[PDB]
């Protein structure tokens, strides 16, 4: 089945130039047209623009049709999107998908996002702690610390472990910074057994860290 | 962000028919058969219900219809769901290779059950103490009515200073979830002899207790 | 003063092209008659900001035998140079198509309000030799606001171009391109699109199912759906592979779209975007439009022999197989093969409740008891001639039968 794969900076300086790719599995660019969607925080959706016909046709949002490119990379299965002098109304979730039916008009395949941060303030990667806590079910937890731009992923063992998770959205300090918490419930026998090990990945600081949660 | 013309939100119980209207212009709604509309869950990527006015995509179910009038297009959920609060916006072709979206309208599901608010609270962890820090966390998850009080105490003491507390955020069982944090130096921590979360949901009560003794 | 009436839905599919097109099927062309023609009147319900404005526009008499595109003579509430703005075009088999222009009002209206109308239903009236009056109501099940004029110029930059040249004829488009492609048929997933560029008109097709996915050995048919309103008969692809060395993979795409109006004028241009997955292909070529006459335009026969004996002969026309027992019109009538004189050759004509006319000569009719009707013909001579009978019923296929009596 067709998957679809953002990626991109995660923060921006502002007047700087936004660039994202989005890598396309399990399919092929062929006939359809090829669209970015874009979603700022707590906000609706608005079309960014789209690429077909072999990349013969580039038609973007006229609102913002002077600072942005679309192009194709076949054979890297990419393409891309680039927007020039942004400020922060150019914080959002950008999702790249496959458009399809006549003019493109059915949105039918989309990735799952990447947030994009524009801010002067500088970045900041995040301190991890381990959160250890008879009981039928037991709880374990990550503490990521002290971060500034915002998105931050946390999986369990090496993301094997889905069930019973639950991360929680961020707390935002007075002095900027978030820190966020991501916890698992376990029964409690496994827990002498199985070692539980979180993964918590912070783009914009380029930070990957493997954390041991023993009792 | 220009926008077609959505009400901020409905509501319906389970079993009921909820109707989204979307209002266009001549050159937009009315002028083509390229209305959209998509179903948004909280921390997910928008997906198609409806394209083309009112052809649906394989796998979503005939519960979801979608008609269009004039410059006004309607989306309509018979058989109402827990399942289909969400958010729900419009778009529609605009000539010239454009599209808009409407401004969405998030759909509430009334009558869902009165959840009380689970609550862990973790110590300060070795590794953090060794940094002479000493954060406490309280996490409170699966709370349906989407408010709650949080109120930190020290040896049965209110505590004030030091405190953060996230805004409730929806989760997929459509409860909903927070935490609060207490940051103290190390020194603050071994000086007490216990902290408690205490946290208040519908005039009830839930309070967690840490000590710093094993 | 409609003696029958049918009822149809227009479907417009995905967005207008530039001109708006509805077919008529059920209209009776008899067979064999040189000399049979029918007066054509259509009216266009327009909606305008919920007011109703109607547009009749005069066709004159149809000849099919030696006409088959017809610009209307004479328009009333219309803009003027209207006229200008619609087709009626023969498309063979006892069909026909009417056409309108939709990047110009055909209706003069208030420039400050009005600007987006809305086409509501079609009527079209139609008499044939007989004298009998046929109705067709067409309503717009999901119409659109016309918008005038928005037509910017259109032109592909990168397209390999084909001398190949694309004909069109009643309204059809059919060509074959050959083509190659790297992947062989067992490893190949193959998509195509196409759009067709012309006057005020744009048209995209494409493949609902998004691509072939695995191709076949030999022929691989496949549907295409192009923007506007849709004919009765759909849009077809064809890509057929060679049978199983360095050199490439060799197909053949045969294309359908099926409704295609010459308002976009001679040497128009089709573009092709293909693509086979293990890149992408461009494709151009011309296209133009026959002003040859089907010389097909007889609806479809029913063809039987009868055997008589002296000069007296019987057939019976069985019921329509839409129609049944207790219909409230049934018509029937019959004709001579190759008449001359539309003046005393047409004079047969029966209802359920008129009896024979006192102009028809040497035939009589009646209906019997499960509505069968029998034909007696009394004057037949020995050399053999052919009777041509039409029966029809309220909301029943019209039917023509070719009977001809034989001395045995
Ligand atoms: C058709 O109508 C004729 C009179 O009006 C003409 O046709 C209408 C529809 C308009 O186009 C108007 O401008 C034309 O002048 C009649 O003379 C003719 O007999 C009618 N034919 C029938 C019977 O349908
Ligand atoms: C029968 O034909 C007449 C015209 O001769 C028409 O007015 C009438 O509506 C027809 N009957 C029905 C039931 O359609
Ligand atoms: C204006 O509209 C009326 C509608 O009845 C029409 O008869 C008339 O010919 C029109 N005039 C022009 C110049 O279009
Ligand atoms: C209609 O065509 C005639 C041709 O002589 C032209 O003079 C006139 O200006 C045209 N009017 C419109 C409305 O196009
Ligand atoms: C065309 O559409 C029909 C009905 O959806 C389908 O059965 C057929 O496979 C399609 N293509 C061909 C080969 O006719
Ligand atoms: C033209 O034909 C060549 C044949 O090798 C092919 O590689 C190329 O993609 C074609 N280009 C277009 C626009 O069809
Ligand atoms: C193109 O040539 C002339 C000019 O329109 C026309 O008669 C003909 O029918 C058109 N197409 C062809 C070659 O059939
Ligand atoms: C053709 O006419 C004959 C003679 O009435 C009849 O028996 C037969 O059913 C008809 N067949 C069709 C397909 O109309
Ligand atoms: C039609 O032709 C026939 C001979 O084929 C002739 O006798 C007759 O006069 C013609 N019809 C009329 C009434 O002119
Ligand atoms: C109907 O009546 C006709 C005339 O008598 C007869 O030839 C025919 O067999 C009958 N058919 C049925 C089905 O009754």
């Amino acid at each position: 089945q067709l998957q679809l794969q953002e990626s991109g900076p995660g923060v921006v300086k502002p007047s700087e130039t936004l660039s994202l790719t989005c890598t396309i599995s399990g399919g092929s660019f062929s006939t359809y047209y090829w669209t970015w969607i874009r979603q700022p925080p707590g906000k609706g959706l608005e079309w960014v623009g789209y690429i077909g016909n072999g990349g013969r046709s580039l038609n973007y949002n006229p609102s913002l049709k002077s600072r942005i490119t679309l192009s194709v990379d076949a054979s890297k299965n990419q393409f891309s999107l680039k927007v020039t002098s942004v400020t922060a109304a150019d914080t959002a979730v950008y999702y790249c998908g496959r458009a399809r039916g006549l003019r493109g008009n059915w949105f039918d395949v989309w990735g799952p996002g990447v947030l994009v941060t524009v801010s002067s303030a500088s970045t900041k990667g995040p301190s991890v702690f381990p959160l250890a806590p008879s009981e039928s079910t037991a709880a374990l937890g990550c503490l990521v610390k002290d971060y500034f731009p915002e998105p931050v992923t946390v999986s369990w063992n090496s993301g094997s472990l889905t069930s019973g998770v639950h991360t929680f959205p961020a707390v935002l300090q007075s002095s900027g910074l978030y820190s966020l918490s991501s916890v698992v419930t376990v029964p409690s026998s496994s827990l002498g057994t199985q070692t539980y090990v979180c993964n918590v990945n912070h783009k914009p600081s380029n930070t990957k860290v493997d954390k041991r949660v023993e009792i | 962000q220009a926008a077609l013309t959505q009400p901020p939100s409905v509501s319906g119980s389970p079993g009921q028919s909820v109707t989204i209207s979307c209002t266009g212009t001549s050159s937009d709604i009315g002028g083509y058969n390229y209305v959209s509309w998509y179903q948004q869950h909280p921390g997910k990527a928008p997906k198609v219900m409806i394209y083309e006015v009112s052809k649906r995509p394989s796998g979503v179910s005939d519960r979801f219809s979608g008609s269009k009038s004039g410059n006004i297009a309607s989306l309509t959920i018979s058989g109402l769901q827990a399942e289909d609060e969400a958010d729900y916006y419009c778009s529609s072709y605009a000539g010239s290779n454009t599209f808009l979206f409407g401004g969405g309208t998030r759909l509430t599901v009334l009558g869902q059950p009165k959840a009380a608010p689970s609550v862990t609270l973790f110590p300060p962890s070795s590794e953090e103490l060794q940094a002479n820090k000493a954060t406490l966390v309280c996490l409170i998850s699966d709370f349906y009515p989407g408010a709650v009080e949080v109120a930190w105490k020290a040896d049965g003491s209110a505590v004030n200073a030091g405190v953060e507390t996230t805004k409730p955020s929806k989760q997929s069982n459509n409860k909903y979830a927070a935490s609060s944090y207490l940051s103290l130096t190390s020194d603050q921590w071994k000086s007490h002899k216990s902290y408690s979360c205490q946290v208040t949901h519908e005039g009830s009560t839930v309070e967690k207790t840490v000590a710093p003794a094993e | 003063v409609c003696q029958y009436t049918i009822q149809s839905l227009i479907h417009l599919t995905g967005e207008d092209p530039g001109f708006f097109n509805v077919e008529i099927p059920e209209f009776p062309f008899y067979p064999t008659c040189n000399v049979c023609t029918a007066d054509v009147n259509v009216t266009i319900n327009f909606d305008v900001g919920g007011k109703k404005h109607q547009l009749d526009l005069d066709f004159g008499q149809l000849t099919p035998h030696t006409k088959a595109v017809y610009q209307p003579r004479g328009a009333f509430g219309g803009s003027e140079n209207a006229t200008n703005l619609f087709l009626l075009e023969l498309l063979g088999a006892g069909e026909l198509a009417l056409t309108m222009r939709s990047k110009k009002l055909p209706i003069n209206v208030t420039t400050g309000e009005e600007q987006q109308v809305s086409l509501e239903s079609v009527d079209v009236y139609f008499q044939d030799v007989f004298g009998t009056m046929w109705c067709h109501h067409a309503e717009m099940q999901n119409p659109v606001y016309l918008i005038p004029e928005t037509v910017p110029y259109i032109k592909w930059d990168n397209c390999n171009s084909t001398n190949i040249t694309a004909v069109v004829r009643a309204q059809g488009l059919d060509v074959t391109l050959p083509l190659s492609l790297p992947t062989s048929a067992q490893d190949s997933n193959f998509s195509v699109k196409t759009e067709m560029l012309g006057n005020e008109i744009d048209i995209e097709c494409i493949m609902e199912d998004g691509e072939i996915s695995q191709v076949l050995p030999g022929d691989n048919k496949f549907n295409i759906t192009c923007s506007g309103y849709e004919s009765h008969v759909p849009s077809g692809g064809i890509l057929t592979s060679t049978s199983p060395p360095g050199t490439g993979y060799a197909y053949s795409l045969r294309l359908t779209p099926r409704p295609v109006s010459r308002f976009l004028g001679n040497n128009s241009i089709l573009y092709v975007f293909y693509s086979g997955n293990g890149g992408d292909y461009c494709i151009q070529s011309n296209i133009v439009f026959s002003d040859e006459i089907p010389a097909s335009q007889d609806m479809p026969t029913n063809t039987t022999d009868i055997t008589y004996v002296g000069d007296n002969a019987t057939y019976s026309v069985p019921m329509v197989t839409s129609e049944d027992a207790n219909s409230p019109n049934v018509t029937v009538t019959a004709f001579w093969a190759w008449p001359n004189n539309t003046e005393t050759d047409f004079k047969c004509k029966w209802t359920l409740t008129s009896g024979t006319p006192s102009g028809c000569e040497n035939i009589s009719g009646a209906f019997a008891s499960n509505r069968t009707f029998d034909i007696t013909v009394s004057g037949l001579g020995t050399a053999p001639k052919t009777l041509i009978i039409t029966r029809t019923a309220t909301n029943a296929t019209t039917t023509t039968h070719k009977v001809i009596f034989s001395k045995a």
